[PDB]
Order: C-alpha cells, then structure tokens, then sequence
C-alpha cells in the first residue's frame, strides 16, 4: 500500500 | 523579541520552501500540454508535480520526518490539496483572477479549471480564497509557517500520534504569533485572519474531495490522472 | 478463390485497423514531450495511447466482443505488447532503423528506448524483428490478419474459453493462407514466415515482461507510467 | 479489478 508515497518519503 | 529556536524554525521553513517552489516554472513544459475535459491531462500533471514538491517541503519541516511513515502519509493525504491551494497563491494575480506561471500557455483562469471537471461550487470559493489570501500581503515567513501549520494539523483522519503532532503544530503557531507581533507592522488582526483561512481550506478540501469522487468514479477521466494523484487523493488507509 | 465469409472477415479487419491506426500521428503532440529515464514519460504516453487503439481494434474483430469480459481482458493483457510491436512496424524505417512518426521529435531510435529503461537484450531482438517484418512486404490484409491472429491466441494465461478462441483463430489462419495463396504473388513461403514472427513475439514479450518488472518495482519509475499501462502490464488476475 | 479495461471494453 502507498508504494509511491513510501518511496518519496525515504531519502 | 523572537528566540533562536523560533528563528531556526523560520530559517528551516523558508529554506524548505525555496528548495521546493520553483519560481521559474521551467518544468511546466514537461507536462502534457494544456488544451483550450481537455484541461484534465495538463492539470493532473500540474497537481502530481505539486504533490512531489509538498512531499519535499514536508520532509524538511522540523519533526515531520520523526513521525511514523503511517502518520506522515495520513497528514499528506488529508492536507495535500490544501497545501497545493496555499502554495498556488504565489502564482495568483488579483489583476487577472488567474494563476500565471510564465507564458500565456501556463496562465490558468476559472474556465480552464472547469475543463478539468470542476464546477463553480469549488472554483467560486477557491478564487475568493486566493483573493482574500493575496490581500493579506503575507511575508514569506508567514506564508511558509501557514503551510507547515496546515500540514501538521493533528485533527486529520488516520492520524495516530495526535499528541506529538499537536505539540509540533502548537510550537509553529507560537512562532507565527510572535513573528506577526514583532515583525509585521499593523498585524494585530492578522493571526486571527490566517487561522480563518485554515478553516476555509477545510471547506475547500471537502468540496474538492466530493468533486474528485465524481472524476475518480469515471474510468475514462480517472485514467487521465497520474499514479501519484490516484494514490494521494485515494481512499486507501494504512 | 476466396469465399464471401472470408472476404467479410478481411473487410472487417482492414476497417478496424483504419479506424484505430492514425497515419497522421496528430495526437502525439498531446503526450508528455520526449527528452533526449528522460524518454520514459513520452514513451509511457505513447504505449498507453497505443493500448487504447489495440482495445478499439480488438472490439471490432468478429467474435472478440462475444467472449466473456474476463477472456477479453486475459487476451489483451497477454497480447498488448505483441500487438504494439506489430502495429509499430507501420512507422518503422529500414533506412534509419527507427520508428518515424512525423517530425524529428517523434522519430525514435534504439538510444531513445534505452532512455526509457530498456536494455539491448530487448532492443536488439526488437529492431531485428522490425527489419525482418518490414522485409516481408506484407499487404495491409496480411498485416491486420497477423495482428488479429496474435490477439486471438488461445495459449495465453488466464484464458477460459480455449475452444471458442481456438475456433476463431483457426478461421483467421485459414483466411490468411487462402489470401496469400490467391492474392500474394510468390508468397509460397510467407505463411510459414508470418507464423515464425508470432513465435518471435512470444520471446520479445518474455524479455519485455522481465524488463517491465524492473521499472514497475522502482516506484520513482513506475509513477511515470499511466494508470492504463499499469493495469494492462500489471500482474492482477480476474 | 481492471477498472479502465472493463470501461474501455464497453460501448
Ligand atoms: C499547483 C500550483 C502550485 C504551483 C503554481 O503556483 C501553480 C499552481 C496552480 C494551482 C491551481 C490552478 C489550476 C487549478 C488548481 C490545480 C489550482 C489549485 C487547486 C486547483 C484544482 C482544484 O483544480 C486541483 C484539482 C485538479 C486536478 C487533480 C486536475
Ligand atoms: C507504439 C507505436 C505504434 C504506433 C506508431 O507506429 C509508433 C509506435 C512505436 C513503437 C515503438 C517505438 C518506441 C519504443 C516501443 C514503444 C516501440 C514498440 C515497443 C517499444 C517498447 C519496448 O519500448 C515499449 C515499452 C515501453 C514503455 C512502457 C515505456
């Protein structure tokens, strides 16, 4: 779930 | 007088905004071109790009990165459209009642947004919000603090650590009040006015969410959106 | 000599292709512009648009619309990339080893496709397939029949009514053989050659699916795709 | 499931 969001919230 | 901890907060937020708001609008040429729901491809690309910027800003807000991934997502899904409406004020023009982002290709009026599905039920309060916001003549410090306060609202669905988010928001609110009192001449009624705009955004978010359901439920329109717009304006829960 | 039922099939397929393949490439200006994974936004928009065309063609194939929605989807998800590769031959040029769709902006070489993520492991057999396909000098009747045979292959994962799909494909194959024998001068080895190209497409589909997983697994790349590309090249089962 | 595909396969 929320694949793009999780990735963009990384570093 | 303002303290060092309050100053460092302002410094961090202005830096965050300067790193995420491109005043040249140079990337707009990379979007699907505007057509004058002919405007939906261009405005979907505009919103998606703006979402990435809102993510970039939020990560630079002191304390936001310390929240759980689930709290970070809950805040963004609920506040993204409101941050977009706030940050769009920088391109808004009282003379044209339109958002101007470079050439006439990237100048959006009320009619361009109706060609993206949407109605005057959203666009009339939105233009009226943009005019009222522009009229406040906010310093950049106030503008970035309002965006950060809006994003860190603990009264959003899906939010778990209400206490921590509320303590982060309370601290930002104190910074704003003290900034207005000391640095904004004749700003005695401004903090109250800025907080009213936050309430106006909740109403605009409600109307947008209602209208969004209308296009998201028609696959011929929803297919024109971007995967990021679908995920962020989506109804999925962590 | 060819019968009326076989002729009506050819008429339906040529009509279907003329209604779905725009020789002017006029809609290409509506895509995110090409950048020389800089090419991924433009080529994702190109593939998505081509998928809509493949859907339009398939619906006009006699018998396809009579299949269940689940069989129609299973066929399209499995064959879409192969139909795209087949229909792209119409823009392919032996002189440049590139697909030319109007101006130099819409001329795609091997390098443009590497800037969309992808490698020579796919692009070298694909260009070699395009050259071999172009060299066959197919009449439009043969080209549209090969696309329809490719789309109606019953040996695709997810397919339920294998019998009906096989009977539709067998009938199309008979139409092609009879067309080549009667209307294609010196085409005695052509049917065998066209069937070999169908086998080449299975290998190109395999390599593409492998490479697609690589970009679909990196959300910074997958977010650049369209919702239709994600759904059609997706791994979801009815 | 297959929201866009189902809609495009209609009329
Ligand atoms: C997004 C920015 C920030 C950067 C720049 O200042 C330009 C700007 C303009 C924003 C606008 C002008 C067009 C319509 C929008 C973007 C409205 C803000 C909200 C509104 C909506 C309601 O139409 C968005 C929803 C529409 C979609 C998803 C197609
Ligand atoms: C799609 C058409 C049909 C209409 C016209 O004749 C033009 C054309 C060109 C197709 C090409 C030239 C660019 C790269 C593609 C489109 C390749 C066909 C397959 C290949 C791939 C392998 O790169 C597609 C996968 C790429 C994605 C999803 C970005």
């Amino acid at each position: 779930r929320h694949k793009i969001l999780h990735r963009l919230l990384q570093e | 007088m303002l303290s060092d901890e309050q100053m460092q907060i302002i410094n961090s937020l202005v830096e965050a905004h300067h790193k995420t708001y491109d005043d040249s609008y140079s990337d707009f040429v990379r979007f699907r071109p505007p057509v004058r729901l002919s405007m939906l491809p261009h405005l979907a690309d505009l919103v998606s790009y703006s979402i990435q910027k809102v993510i970039g800003f939020a990560k630079m807000i002191p304390g936001f990165r310390d929240l759980t991934a689930e709290d970070q997502i809950a805040l963004l899904k609920s506040s993204a459209i409101e941050i977009i409406m706030l940050r769009s004020n920088q391109s808004f023009s009282l003379e044209d009642m339109s958002w101007s982002c470079g050439g006439p290709d990237f100048k959006y009026c009320i009619n361009d947004v109706t060609k993206a599905g949407h109605t005057l039920e959203l666009l009339e309060p939105l233009v009226k919000f943009q005019v009222g916001l522009k009229k406040l003549k906010l310093h950049e410090e106030e503008h970035v603090l309002l965006m950060a306060i809006c994003l860190l609202s603990p009264d959003r669905p899906g939010v778990q650590d209400h206490v921590r988010i509320e303590a982060l928001q309370d601290r930002l609110c104190d910074v704003l009040q003290a900034y207005i009192r000391i640095q904004h001449p004749g700003g005695r009624l401004l903090y109250a006015k800025m907080i009213q705009k936050l309430a106006d955004l909740r109403s605009l978010n409600e109307e947008h969410s209602k209208q969004y359901r209308s296009l998201s439920f028609q696959p011929e329109h929803s297919m024109q959106l971007t995967p990021l717009v679908l995920e962020v304006f989506g109804s999925e829960v962590s």
